[PDB]
């Protein structure tokens, strides 16, 4: 019960999935021409999770990438490693979803998705130990928010016993690429909360801030950000695919980290956040990774942690680590950071140990937690709606297809309910 | 009533302890690492003693039973990186890591007593390890605040836990001419009250007198602290003369407080060691015990910057090692009485405790003391240090006029009442010193 | 309880700290490429005070250098040994404090100092045995006097149990680089006396006099003066970092040398003061060092010692020394110099012994004492104010930001109180 099928959709989702693919093929070791490079055994049975054995000792991915623009796959098969992708994995159409929610999946997005569901079924009986479903998409993007939720609907319909993992990128409330980006984001979360079991809060501006703070990056490139998020995504499952003291699974995240399926929003933090030029001057140890974990400028929600409080926090450690260091540092943080932990657990902690070291580093970890700071982003988006959308400007583009104000009022009620849940559970 | 536990506090006390265990290894034939090398006698353990200071390991090893407590880790590191590592148990070396004063500012207060619990537990476990308990040996410097404070705290703690064992304290007193640091008189006198209320027998040693005899008797132009440690090491190890070696008339530790101290009152005897000569003067001197006693009566050999002949007589003990004759020593002490020495009291009225030991006197190769066939260690509770405490108290009055330190002393939690109580306690002690000889 | 964090600020403070760094790395032995040169043990555990173990057996300093002009660090990383400095230690901004007190820390100096306080905290939990805080700055300099006092304020706020050591350079009353140098000096000491536990009196003109007397230096260079003051600064802590008969600590200085926290001004004297060409003709002994200690032309206050009197004096000796020499010479000086000692201690003496010999010499010592000659400098500065500043010329530059005459009157009252304390304790 380990195999994972990686679903990719949206403009940003394709890049994130591709970068995740190069990170995977580099962390376990596999050249693009079909040459075995695992060392020695544990890197062979665990690659069945993402790849399947083809003829002549060839390994090919089991991943359905879907997008209405076919220009991204050209920059995948001829670019860096995507040559393993079988031609049937390319499900693309013409020409775009319109960068909106009314045309994303309501009328035209429901045509080829039947074939998508059929190929998902055929991969399902082609798979033996299907475990989870990984989706990468954009919350405000037309394609990702458009058919992503409807794919979630089908994957719930056909698999009532399989949980769903979503990693949508949340647009910042201060950057507006288009006037209807938060509109599409909220029209997507209208069904995301009713169809998903857990999700991660990803903000590009937080990535820019961490690049200009620690990385000192001069050129704003989405490739480095994809590399970082893909390293985080690999790290959250290294515990499952590499045994340790306590292996962690997505269902274990649902049981422990999630307080109830209604509240499933998480902020992501990664460590170590070091760049070239500081590698010969730091000692990479568990305590340093810990102060980098609870540092207020290291998560990518991105909100303020010490102005609110946490509800439950988790640690997913990687590499050769002793049991005493991590628990001693956890005693230290529980002694000094006791005020911001909830007074009913009372020890907000979930630990997981990974054996192999991260690629390009020695010791690393990921941060998953629940705080009361996401309701601030929700009320910011709601206030943006209550300000801009009361004029009913450019709103006919969606009501032309049969949209009613009842759906928007229900979405506002949903975000009010989410805020109230974030206040139960007071800040 | 078999074993004696020794505790050293402060850097000076640790150096003195290092020297004294080096000697103990020297005469009893233990190599600087132990086990063995090899055993000598018959009697050195077996038969008992040892064990008296060195634990008798079942494997045949010899382990000193001492606890090194200090808040300065440098001394513990210096002990642990040398040959002393094979003699002291790792748990007996209590290494401190907190440095905020040296040390009486915080030593005699709440800062020290959260560690004292572990020290008491360790010493209780060590006492349970051995069969019986006779007395305790203390080696601390009243100049360094660590010694004063921690030693006094241990004094009240172990007087409370048993209250029935002999308490011997070899306290290093600050030089009465000049003081290396200004706070040393406080470190001494603010614990003099605890010493009065919680001690059985205290020995006074002065570094100035040791340096004086090193310059004069040893002809050493630059005396070192190691020489002082070795000299007082022989002084300690000759007390402590018949307890480890056979003798015609052995002297018991309880006998000291039975004869020298007949009251609930003053119990602070002086000590003196003689002959004191170099390796080049051993080719001209073969004197008898009379001249050795005369050298003991000399102010320079009393380890106190005062005149012991100007005081009044008190019960004294004479300990003899090597080849001695009872008729000779009786003749010598009768001559001393004939010379009209310190005024004899009417309460004893004349008591000369004589101790004879078979073992020859021993000397340290690191020191310039020549080996002699006969030596004298003299113990007397003479009232001649009264002017020494009087000089210290005059210093106290002059530097208490402004009080000079009460800012910090009150800021940590004390007040001038404690200083006044110590002042009046010292005045009462001096008055008792005068009266005990004035009654006769 | 030994580790020391060296804080550097101001134009002169950066040079003094750098020179102290080369003196330290030369006295214990450490090449700039990361090569171990300690001999053998005592030079290894004691370097944890200033350096921390990095990866691959590398040692890096724990020192926060701050300055509003970024040109000094260029002359540090590319110049003589400063290459060990980690890039995060460089906290610099733009562009200057204005060489004044109104703009030093009152309005613009309080912006980046929050980040400075945060990095001080992170070094605090990064440190295990934090002992003291060393600061080098200029009393009349705009930057050093500007944010130096405010850094002292924070270091008192966050560490109420840690004492503070200050080594500000006191400008001479006869040299005026700028018209407001004593003004800034007094505006700094207005809070220095209320926030510091001990300080040293350093005058550059005394250094020039001792260079032209004994050194016969032809070229006036600040580097040699920095070398001398750094040798003195190393000597005052050799007792702590090298065991002797009596180890001395800064808290021991506070207990013994300081009569009360209000009076904490000390004059500094160093010995031996010998130059090239006299090394083969003198005998370097304890008595000679003593006559060089009490010599009226060897301290750097610089005032007249035999026209006033001492309140308490201290000796911090270094090298292989016998106990008898130092005490015998102390008897000699107490016998011949009894008139100028206070009649209430009555033996003004504090002794400390160091094991290792000073670098470039055989035997050396430092002089720390309290006399009544600092009130003369204070009244000189006060008279300079009462003469120049009664015209209210160029005084609007500070009152423009909200300065009142109440602060200046209170500073005058403070210096009057310091004089009265220096007369209690009569001269």
């Amino acid at each position: 019960m380990r195999e994972i099928i990686h679903i990719s959709t949206g403009q940003c989702g394709n890049q994130i999935g591709a970068a995740f693919w190069e990170t995977i093929c580099g962390e376990h070791g596999l050249d693009f021409n079909g040459t075995y490079h695992g060392h020695d055994d544990i890197q062979k049975e665990r690659l069945n999770v993402y790849f399947n054995e083809a003829s002549s000792g060839k390994w090919v991915p089991r991943s359905i990438n879907v997008d209405l623009e076919p220009g991204t796959i050209d920059a995948v098969r001829n670019s860096a490693i995507g040559n393993l992708f079988r031609p049937d994995n390319y499900i693309f159409g013409q020409s775009s979803a319109g960068n909106v929610w009314a045309k994303g999946h309501y009328t035209e997005g429901a045509e080829l998705v039947d074939s998508v569901m059929d190929v998902i079924r055929r991969e399902a009986e082609g798979c033996d130990s299907l475990q989870g479903f990984q989706i990468t998409h954009s919350l405000g993007g037309g394609t990702g928010s458009g058919m992503g939720t409807l794919l979630i609907s089908k994957i719930r319909e056909e698999f009532p016993d399989r949980m769903m993992a979503t990693f949508s990128v949340l647009p910042s409330p201060k950057t507006s690429d288009t006037v209807v980006e938060p509109y599409n984001a909220t029209l997507s979360v209208h069904q995301l909360v009713e169809h998903s079991d857990e999700t991660f809060c990803i903000d590009n501006e937080a990535l820019y801030d961490i690049c200009q703070r620690t990385l000192k990056l001069n050129q704003p490139s989405y490739g480095d950000l994809n590399n970082l998020v893909s390293s985080v995504m690999s790290g959250v499952t290294t515990s499952l695919r590499y045994p340790g003291q306590l292996n962690s699974d997505l269902r274990k995240l649902a049981v422990n980290l999630v307080p109830f399926p209604r509240l499933h929003f998480f902020m992501v933090g990664y460590a170590p956040l070091t760049a070239i030029g500081s590698q010969s001057f730091r000692s990479l140890t568990v305590p340093e990774l810990t102060q980098q974990m609870f540092d207020a400028k290291n998560m990518m929600a991105a909100a303020d942690p010490r102005n609110g409080r946490y509800l439950t926090v988790a640690a997913f450690f990687r590499g050769k680590v002793s049991v005493k260091e991590v628990e001693d540092e956890m005693h230290k943080v529980q002694s000094k950071n006791s005020d911001y932990f909830v007074e009913w657990i009372p020890n907000n902690v979930q630990t997981a140990v990974c054996s192999v070291a991260p690629q390009g580093l020695d010791m690393a970890a990921t941060f998953i937690a629940n705080s009361t700071s996401i309701q601030e982003l929700f009320k910011r988006v709601g206030d943006q709606f209550s300000a801009m959308f009361k004029r009913k400007a450019f709103l006919h583009w969606y009501t032309s297809e049969g949209m009613d104000e009842l759906e928007f009022s229900e979405a506002e009620s949903n975000m009010n309910d989410l805020v109230s849940e974030y206040q139960q559970y007071q800040e | 009533m078999r074993e004696v536990i020794s505790i050293n506090v402060g850097q000076a006390g640790c150096q003195i302890g290092n020297a004294c265990w080096e000697l103990y290894s020297l005469e009893h034939g233990i190599k600087p690492d132990g086990h063995l090398e090899d055993g000598l006698s018959k009697p050195k353990g077996g038969e008992e003693g040892f064990s008296t200071f060195f634990h008798e390991t079942g494997y045949g090893k010899f382990v000193p039973r001492a606890i090194y407590v200090d808040l300065e880790p440098n001394v513990i590191d210096e002990v642990r990186n040398g040959p002393y590592k094979d003699l002291f148990h790792p748990e007996q070396l209590i290494s401190g890591k907190e440095d905020a004063a040296n040390n009486y500012a915080r030593g005699h207060y709440t800062v020290g007593r959260e560690i004292l619990g572990d020290v008491l537990d360790r010493i209780r476990k060590l006492a349970d390890q051995c069969d019986g308990l006779q007395g305790f040996l203390f080696t601390h410097s009243l100049g360094g605040g660590t010694g004063s404070g921690l030693g006094s705290l241990l004094l009240e703690e172990l007087s409370a836990e048993y209250g029935k064992k002999s308490k011997l304290e070899f306290a290093v007193y600050p030089a009465p001419q000049v003081s290396t640091s200004v706070v040393e008189p406080y470190n001494t006198v603010l614990t003099t009250h605890t010493t009065l209320e919680h001690a059985d027998c205290t020995f006074m040693v002065d570094n100035e007198a040791i340096y004086d005899m090193c310059k004069r008797n040893l002809d050493i132009p630059r005396p070192s602290f190691a020489n002082l440690n070795n000299l007082i090491a022989q002084v300690v190890s000759s007390v402590t003369a018949s307890l480890r070696f056979d003798g015609s008339l052995n002297v018991d530790l309880n006998e000291f407080q039975t004869n020298l101290v007949p009251y609930p009152r003053i119990h602070f005897p002086l000590v003196s060691y003689s002959p004191v000569l170099s390796k080049s003067k051993a080719f001209h001197e073969s004197n008898s015990v009379s001249e050795i006693t005369n050298a003991c009566f000399e102010p320079g050999n009393q380890m106190v910057k005062c005149d012991p002949r100007d005081g009044k007589y008190m019960a004294t003990c004479l300990l003899y090692r090597g080849d001695v004759v009872t008729r000779d020593v009786q003749r010598a002490v009768e001559q001393v009485k004939n010379k009209k020495t310190v005024q004899l009291v009417d309460w004893c009225p004349t008591g000369f405790k004589i101790g004879i030991c078979y073992e020859p006197p021993t000397a340290t190769p690191n020191s310039q003391l020549a080996t002699v066939d006969r030596a004298v260690c003299m113990l007397s509770n003479t009232t001649s240090i009264a002017e020494a405490w009087k000089r210290i108290d005059r210093k106290f009055d002059l530097m208490y006029a402004k009080r000079a330190f009460v800012h910090w002393y009150v800021g940590e939690g004390m007040e001038e009442g404690e200083f006044t109580e110590a002042r009046e306690d010292l005045a009462a002690l001096e008055r008792d010193y005068i009266e005990v000889g004035a009654d006769s």
